[PDB]
């Protein structure tokens, strides 16, 4: 999996790849890892799908009850704390890494990481899943504060694509969603329009010279293509 | 399993310093370089821990809530010594259920012009002293703070800062999972204050570190 | 299987026998423990296995049977009901927290008409049981390391119409064969007989 | 540890040693391995010291309640049973015990062995512990029913002594008690090294 | 453990142109006692005593190898080996067997016949020497021997006071040890004489 | 992660006809390190005649000390304000240790105090509570050499009454030797002398390395 | 164990503590951990004592033949290299860990050799169980072109950190100083743990211990 | 679950539930016990001779163990419950103590079962 | 460790961090992982230092012999094959990941990766060590063919620094060496002049708000800095 | 330890005895295996342990001694040399590829002057050995599970000046004690005596 969320001024963007895998074989190539928790709060799920589906469903059930009582839209910090507690109480029984992000009028766009073990950290961006370890340096090198909604969607799409081109365990579609004072905006990019893959990157077009012909020179030139 | 590295602390004439870096790791990955790891607990007291950051969050929450509630409902403001005692009981209890708090705490504070500093480990061991540490602090820092405190009559604030920084510099040099970015809290005059992050000056330019001398094959 | 037990049923009796030995590892503590426990006037049970499971088990049978006889004006229970009761308790313990009784049993009874209304077939019955709760009526049966030797002799020599005297001779020879061929020492046997007139010890069988 | 007991015409003898040995280091030479439960019953203790002392103290608390409730002394059969049933119920919980219980009630002298699994056996001669395998050697040569009290105390003393001489975890002082109709009587304590010089 | 299977303890102390070496007399198989008359000391020559503890088959075999090499040394070299060379030799043999050791731990005590200087060595089972100036010890009650000697030993002592120190040590330590005991044998060595003494102890 | 840590160090006590003397070292050890050179948790006063002394895991000795301190407060409330004697506390302590048979205190303890006749006594316990009353006792890291030395000097079984002062010197000597050779024992010793009058205390330095 | 080395303007200083232990007991308080390799090369040793002794001896013997053969002074690099080949072959079964220091025609040389056979030449090193504590004195106190006195004070202070904070190290500081022209051992350079309470003398009058039997032999 | 307090004191130290229980005993058929040298005789009155009643009548003297009998007066169904508890108790005792329960012991067990029913809420 | 080599027109650059570690504690902060095999062939060592020092020494011994026989400078492919074979024959007994790179007149600059298991692959760049997994995406996103020597040194220094800022097991100096028809050029950059670290990156200056004061509002603002 | 052996030395002899039993798991194959093997005219060895190690071992001793006697004009080897030879082979095997002989031995000899030049102390010697190569001269010794019982009786009753008749009585009682208290059945003992006139079987000891 590769999940991530990024804050921009006024909102957040959440992004994810679309693959569910048993290790070597893809059982679903079109999952939806961006799960809704309330009108403007979503989470990005990584780890066991069974666990993170059950904890998201449970977190959503609690928040809908709370919003009816209070009669108010719910703040991101509430979503994050409810989830966190579920992730902490069950830490030994699950495999889950979660990102909760959202928009609310009191604190704007916010992002919480809730990794394995059930800590909860409030950030400007968060990465998660197996594919995350390829993006730290990407973000360190290429990410900036101050990005608009449109810059941030585009940047997320390009990060996911970099991750999933090198991570065997990520791949497929790129889904995003942008949450802000206006209406939720979702987007799905098919693999055939991905902004990056190694298959289309010109520095990987020409093949390594692993198979030179039997020759009378130590000079290396081209791969042998036809029998002698 | 966001986890914090070394913490260190030292008493000087008039108060006590606690220091750590602002990093949470996950295994070898330096994941968050801008986390404030120190937590103010009540009026006089400050805590930090090495180990599992989730277990630190949970334990300080529980404590900060007892301390704030007790104060608000007429039972006065708990002191460092009391906070420390309550912490150690809860660490111990959890160990006794085989659900430990996988952290090692350092606690500091100042009440009645008397500075506190003590440690609690994950099976409930507790001790107070003039210098405490957790993590690679215990192996790397304590030999220096202890040498420093050998002087008779104790340390001034400034000499306590100098020796805190030398320890920081060695952690940065010899502790893998660290960064050059640190905060210091200072308990003194019955209140704690946390400084802005800072960096220490390091040395990398010795002739014995040059390419030719460290080459395995000439 | 350090303690051999033996039993067989003939037309008008059951002989039962069990080795006296009680041991602590390799040490012989004593060789005269009576393990052929009388349950009622016409029943015995020979149990094999450790003192503790063995005693607790047969004391629990005895007390529950005793309680069934006063809640029933002293009416004797049939052998096949005592066996069914024993079996349910071995089986129950096997799926319980505290786990199985590690005892192996031979239950021998002679059933005798309660009243005149009673249509019961009157005679001797032997039941083999195991610590799991297996239970099976049999004309002869054994437990312990001496079991195989004796089972084959009895397949060879046992008949239903042995006289009381011939069946003591045969019981004696089965005990000698156990002594001759089992390395664990089963040096002394106590042997009891169950008849129409009740339980009685057999002294010439040692 | 070594302990023995046996029944003869004048009653019962119990004898013990007093060493407590982890297996290498010797923690004590002064354990009291006979437990005066009350003034007509004795236990002995072999195996785990804490286990034997806690459960014989409990046994002694039940022998006393029995005697308050019923206005009479509990039998040796029942005493051994109370203790066999506690061990039986703890069978799966890792206790370590090898006890004798001895008394003289209305049916005469009775000696029982009772162990950590719930065994309970009545018999006329027993030895328990690591040195039991040497005590029985000497005790089987000398034992008979018609020993005098003096001859029987000598037999028991010589038996524990020979175990202390050859077993690594037995040693110390040898203590002999006599259970008679009137209750019991501590007969002797002799350091095993001083006994060495008596018997050479 | 295998080094404790057979039982036994040895101790050597230095004084002023003298030493004493002591051993217990017990041989065992874990807790079963086979003999009470097996002292563990071997006299190499007028100047050198060897103590061996550990597993008795390996004590027996390793002392026979030492004896064999010493005999050949004496014929080639036409002299007695000195305490320090004998120890270096012993060390070499233990380490020859570094990946499959002799389970012995030797205590060597010696005196330079000329200068009257005392050499003590103890070895681990792969021959690492520990050569202090006060005392050395080995075997099943070595922990309890350490503190007896730290509190009784003092520099300077002559043969008769060094003998009491060293006998009180061995006895009090064997008495808290189940695998060493049955009294002791002591050799007391000066440049001029070698005295041996059998000391009484407990019979457990 | 084990629930068990051994923090090291040593205690020792000696009784005589109207006093007992009790010593414990002040180092608290971690894993290949030293938390502090000035822990005083090993010795804990329970009444004016009775001490508990413990080694092993320090967090456990702090729990046991508190459970004893409240059983003792309860005795007083249920007994007309009186304190239990040393013999009673020793029996209480055995009882309590046994009760954790199944997850035990990692502690080697001593109850040390005056008896009812005014004389010293020491009860050494194992971790589940078997004990006896003795004239001397020791436990912890250095105890396997301090103990034969006390056997030697006090009983003199292989040879042919002490003051408070001579006894305090013997113990001082025994801790000094323990610190030289046992790497987990050191720094200082806290000594309490118990008489009917009261309790005198005295620190005493030891090797720092 | 705590062994330390530093390079200074004209040579090398090695340092060591002196306690050897078996288990948790001090077997020898004044053991010598600084070993001769050659006239101009010494070694301090940590790890398994037998292994550290065997390999140093062996390489010191082989360096001696090499000097008789060549008629030249041993090079520190030659030692380092014979050491590492030997430890590599045995895959860390021979578990020697060494600080090696010397001075030869190319100047001062100081290196560590770990038990699996890896080497590192560096201007300051520590090894052994008190290596961490020691190393914290060295990083706060090393500088370039230290004088002899400053080097000795830094090594001693680094060893004393081990002595007082690591339980497996103790007693006193030994230094060794190596220069183009001489090697100078300095046993007990620093003795920070002398006696305080002078020992109580306990006496046994001769004839305190009962003897069953005696024999005498005149030499 | 029903927990009401049934047996309570009233204004002069009277427990009426207990009194009225003893009234019920006074209406029940007469029973007698007589202790000889070495024999005990229990004798009870039966309701009334009928042609229809079964010749093998039900017994109103119960065995508690091989050596202990009981006869009663009062509510016959309550007594059958009481006799059950006592039969259990004797066998429990054999199992806990091997020996056979003493009469005097068994009497205190029964009597305490009656006493508890005068103080146990719900009953 | 973080090692890498990059081809440019005419030569290669090799780069490495300077840290040797036991896992948690740094035993050497100034190692030299760029090892010389012949005048213009070097390798970058990762894994067990004991193993890769012994295999490099052995490979160098063989190549010096071969150059005396032939009387010619040795080609990179020869270095790579000798090493590869040593890495393949001992694969079960070592932990080694190697990069051999070099310049020779016949084939110019060349780079071989020889990872664990002893394969040998001929590339335009190679990454290795624990810190490598942070640089795949860096290179995919930021690396180009056609770079000059000076661009390539600089790019390598910046890659190493990105790696070692996130990898606990890398750090210290950055050493490089540039190999081409001219003289070997080595460079060492001290940590105080590193072109990237998170400590100096302005998007990590302000601290996460993990420790807000006890307040009468759910609004989150700043970390509590002083006792109340 | 299923096979008990016993030996003790008195002023002018050694008695040796060993239990006849050969077993396959719990089954008694036979109870009359002689395990007291004569090595020469004045030596025997009682070995304990499996048939295979036991036979191979004592056959190797016998043949090497036989070879030493022709390469030496039939001169009898001393008991202490035979023991030293046995010990070196047990010890050697213990560090060999094929591993240890799992046999426990008692070697008994009576040494008798070769010639007139011979100054040898003439008399009986007993040596205890173990499968590891431990070896120790002793006045009595035993192996197997019956060993502890017998060792204590002999500590209690053995003296050096027993007559041949008293020492047979004592050997008999030690065999009875083994039968009485060891659970493994050692039912029949063969007992031989080593004297100045040689090895001879003792028939009254069973």
């Amino acid at each position: 999996t590769t999940i991530m969320a990024v804050a921009f001024k006024g909102g957040v963007v959440l992004a994810a790849d679309s693959r569910t895998s048993t290790g070597t074989y893809v059982v679903n190539r079109a999952s939806n890892k961006l799960t809704k928790l309330a009108e403007k709060i979503y989470c990005c799920r990584s780890g066991s799908a069974a666990d993170t589906q059950a904890l998201a469903e449970q977190t959503a059930n609690y928040l809908e009850s709370y919003e009816i009582d209070t009669s108010k839209p719910v703040n991101v910090t509430t979503a994050a704390n409810i989830f966190k507690k579920l992730c902490y109480m069950n830490k030994w029984n699950i495999s889950a890494g979660i990102i909760v992000a959202g928009y609310d009028p009191l604190n704007g766009g916010s992002v919480y990481s809730i990794p394995s073990g059930g800590s909860c950290v409030k950030l400007d961006y968060a990465l998660g899943g197996s594919g995350s370890i390829f993006l730290y340096s990407f973000f360190d090198a290429n990410y900036k504060t101050g990005m608009s909604k449109e810059e941030c969607v585009c940047f997320c799409q390009r990060a996911v694509a970099h991750a999933y081109s090198r991570d065997g365990s990520s791949g497929g579609l790129i889904r995003t969603i942008a949450l802000h004072q206006g209406e939720p905006e979702d987007m799905t990019i098919p693999w055939t329009k991905t902004p990056y893959c190694m298959e289309k990157d010109p520095k990987y077009r020409d093949l390594a010279v692993q198979n030179p012909p039997f020759s009378s020179s130590a000079k290396i030139t081209v791969n042998q293509s036809r029998s002698e | 399993m966001a986890s914090g590295g070394s913490v260190i602390g030292v008493k000087y004439n008039g108060g006590v310093l606690l220091a750590c870096d602002t990093l949470l790791s996950y295994g070898s990955l330096a994941k968050w370089p801008n986390i404030p790891r120190m937590k103010l607990v009540g009026a006089y007291t400050v805590m930090c821990a090495t180990g599992d950051y989730a277990d630190f969050q949970e334990m300080t929450t529980m404590i900060e809530n007892h301390v704030n509630r007790q104060q608000m409902y007429g039972g006065g403001a708990l002191t460092p010594n009391e906070v420390f005692c309550y912490l150690q009981r809860h660490v111990y209890h959890k160990r006794s259920q085989f659900e430990p708090c996988l952290c090692r705490f350092v606690v500091a504070g100042c009440h009645g012009g008397e500075p506190f500093l003590g440690g609690v480990d994950d099976v409930g061991t507790r001790w107070t002293d003039d210098c405490v540490a957790a993590g690679y602090g215990a192996y790397v820092a304590l030999p220096l703070l202890r040498q420093a405190l050998e002087k008779p009559g104790g340390l001034t604030r400034e000499e306590a800062i100098r020796v805190i920084k030398d320890c920081l510099r060695v952690l940065f040099y010899r502790e893998c999972r660290a960064i050059n970015k640190f905060q210091i809290a200072d308990a003194t005059s019955d209140m704690v204050s946390i400084g802005e992050p800072f960096e220490v000056e390091t040395n990398w330019e010795y002739d014995g570190f040059c390419f030719e001398k460290t080459a395995i094959i000439r | 299987m350090s303690e051999t037990t033996i039993a067989f049923r003939c037309n008008g009796f059951v002989l039962v026998a069990a080795a006296g030995l009680n041991a602590f590892y390799y040490i012989k503590i004593m060789d005269t423990e009576d393990k052929v426990t009388q349950l009622d006037s016409h029943k015995v049970v020979a149990c094999a296995g450790e003192n503790g499971p063995r005693v607790n088990f047969v004391e629990y049978i005895k007390c529950n049977m005793a309680l069934k006889r006063m809640r029933e004006h002293g009416r004797v229970i049939r052998t096949s009901a005592a066996a069914s009761f024993m079996r349910n308790a071995l089986a129950g313990a096997l799926r319980s927290r505290d786990g199985a009784y590690l005892v192996n049993c031979l239950l021998a009874g002679y059933d005798v008409a309660a009243s005149s209304d009673d249509d019961i077939a009157t005679g001797p019955h032997l039941y083999y049981m195991d610590y799991l709760g297996t239970m099976q009526e049999v004309p002869y049966g054994c437990h312990g390391y001496g079991a195989s030797f004796v089972i084959a002799m009895l397949d060879r020599l046992w008949r239903p119409d042995l006289t009381a005297q011939e069946a003591v001779d045969l019981m004696q020879k089965c005990c000698d064969e156990v002594k001759k061929r089992v390395v664990i020492s089963n040096d002394k046997f106590i042997c009891k007989a169950v008849t129409e007139n009740g339980v009685e010890i057999v002294n010439t069988v040692s | 540890t070594t302990t023995l007991g046996f029944h003869f015409d004048g009653g019962i003898i119990l004898a013990v040693d007093s060493r407590a040995s982890s297996g290498q280091y010797i923690s004590s030479q002064t354990v009291m391995k006979v437990l005066e439960i009350n003034e007509y019953l004795l236990g002995t203790m072999a195996g785990g010291a804490a286990d034997c002392q806690y459960w014989e103290r409990v046994l002694g608390m039940e022998c006393r309640l029995w005697e308050l409730r019923n206005n009479c002394r509990i039998s040796v059969a029942a005493a051994s049973k109370i203790l066999a049933n506690i061990t039986y119920s703890y069978r799966n919980y890792g206790l370590s015990m090898g006890t004798m219980v001895a008394g003289w009630d209305q049916f005469g002298p009775s000696l029982y062995y009772v162990d950590d699994k719930g065994t309970r056996v009545k018999h006329e001669l027993f030895s328990v512990g690591s040195g039991s395998i040497y005590a029985y050697g000497v005790l089987d040569q000398g034992y008979r029913k018609n020993l005098t009290v003096e001859e029987a105390c000598e037999l028991a003393r010589r038996s524990i002594f020979h175990a202390t001489y050859r077993d690594g975890a037995s040693g110390g002082i040898v203590t002999v008690y006599h259970v008679h109709q009137g209750g019991w009587t501590q007969i002797s304590r002799d350091d095993q090294t001083k006994l060495y010089d008596r018997y050479v | 453990s295998i080094l404790t299977y057979s039982g036994g303890s040895c101790l050597a102390m230095a004084g002023d142109g003298c030493f004493v070496i002591v051993s217990d007399n017990r041989l065992g198989e874990q807790l079963k006692t086979i003999s009470m008359e097996v002292p563990k000391l071997h006299v190499i020559n007028e100047s050198i005593v060897l103590g061996l503890t550990g597993l008795r088959t390996d004590q027996q075999t390793f002392s026979e190898k030492v004896r064999f090499r010493n005999e050949l040394y004496k014929l080639r070299e036409e002299r007695e080996i000195g305490g320090k060379a004998f120890a270096a030799l012993v060390s070499s043999m233990l380490y020859e067997a570094r990946f499959g050791p002799w389970f012995v731990e030797p205590v060597i005590a010696s005196i330079d016949k000329r200068t009257g200087e005392v050499y003590l060595c103890a070895m681990d089972l792969i021959g690492a020497p520990c050569e202090p100036e006060d005392y050395v010890c080995a075997g099943t009650c070595a922990e309890s021997l350490h503190g007896m000697c730290e509190a009784l030993w003092r520099p300077g002592l002559g043969p008769e006071e060094l003998f009491e120190v060293a006998a009180q040590a061995m006895l009090s330590a064997c008495d808290r040890d189940s695998l060493s005991g049955y009294g002791a044998v002591a050799a007391i060595v000066t440049r001029d004489k070698m005295t041996t003494r059998l000391i009484n102890g407990r019979k457990d | 992660w084990s629930p068990y840590a051994d923090n090291g160090g040593t205690i020792a006590a000696i009784a005589g006809k109207n006093y007992v003397i009790l010593g414990g070292d002040t180092r608290l050890n971690g894993d290949f390190c030293i938390h502090t050179r000035d822990d005083r948790t090993k010795l804990f006063q329970l009444t004016e005649h009775t001490f508990l002394a413990s080694t092993g895991m320090q967090a456990d000795r702090l729990q046991l000390q508190q459970m004893l301190k409240y059983r003792i407060q309860w005795y007083q409330y249920n007994n007309g304000g009186k304190l239990p004697s040393t013999k009673a506390i020793a029996k209480l302590t055995s009882t309590m240790l046994y009760q954790r048979r199944f997850f035990p205190y990692y502690t080697f303890n001593m109850v040390v105090g005056l008896d009812e006749k005014g004389a010293g006594v020491c009860y050494s316990y194992d971790p589940v509570g078997s004990t006896e009353p003795f004239r001397y006792g020791t436990s912890g890291s250095a105890s396997s050499f301090v103990e034969p030395l006390m056997d030697c000097l006090l009983t003199r079984q292989h040879m042919v009454e002490l003051s408070m002062t001579e006894t305090l010197e013997m113990l001082k000597n025994a801790f000094t030797g323990a610190a030289e050779r046992d790497i987990f024992t050191g720094d200082a010793v806290c000594f309490h002398i118990i008489t009917a009058d009261g309790i005198r205390s005295e620190l005493f330095e030891l090797r720092n390395d | 164990t705590t062994i330390v080395g530093v390079v200074y303007k004209e040579g090398v200083v090695l340092g060591a503590d002196t306690r050897a232990t078996e288990g948790s007991i001090v077997a020898d308080k004044r053991c010598k951990k600084i070993h001769y390799m050659a006239p101009n090369i010494m070694c301090c040793g940590a790890g398994t004592a037998a292994d550290t002794e065997a390999v140093t001896n062996m390489v010191s013997a082989n360096l001696a033949l090499h000097r008789l053969d060549t008629g030249k002074q041993s090079r520190v690099h030659e030692a380092l290299t014979m050491l590492k080949r030997h430890l590599y072959r045995y895959q860390g079964h021979v578990s020697a860990a060494l600080v090696l220091g010397g001075v030869d025609v190319e100047g001062p040389f100081l290196a560590t050799v770990a038990p699996h056979g890896s080497t590192d030449r560096l201007p300051f090193v520590s090894m052994g169980s008190g290596s961490i504590a020691a190393m914290s004195a060295l990083e706060t106190g090393y500088k370039e072109n230290m004088t002899l006195e400053e080097a000795k004070e830094l090594v001693a202070s680094a060893i004393r950190k081990g002595i007082f904070n690591d339980p497996y190290s103790g007693t006193q500081v030994d230094l060794c100083v190596i220069t183009k022209t001489k090697t100078e051992l300095l046993i007990g350079y620093d003795k920070p743990n002398e006696r305080k309470y002078p020992k109580q003398e306990i006496r046994f009058p001769p004839g305190t211990t009962p003897v069953l039997r005696e024999e005498i032999r005149r030499l | 679950s029903y927990d009401r307090a049934i047996t309570v004191f009233s204004p002069d130290g009277h427990l009426f539930q207990v009194e009225y229980a003893q009234e019920a005993v006074r209406k029940g058929l007469c029973a007698v016990g007589v202790r000889g040298k070495d024999s005990i005789i229990f004798a009870v009155e039966k309701k009334s001779v009928q042609k229809l009643q079964d010749s093998r009548t039900i017994r109103k003297i119960y065995k508690l163990d091989e050596h202990i009998y009981l006869a009663f007066a009062g509510l016959s169904a309550d007594a059958r419950v009481l006799v059950n508890h006592a039969q259990l108790e004797c066998q429990r005792f054999r199992l806990n103590y091997e020996d056979a329960v003493d009469v005097d012991l068994l009497v205190r067990y029964v009597a305490k079962v009656q006493q508890k029913s005068t103080q146990s809420s719900g009953s």
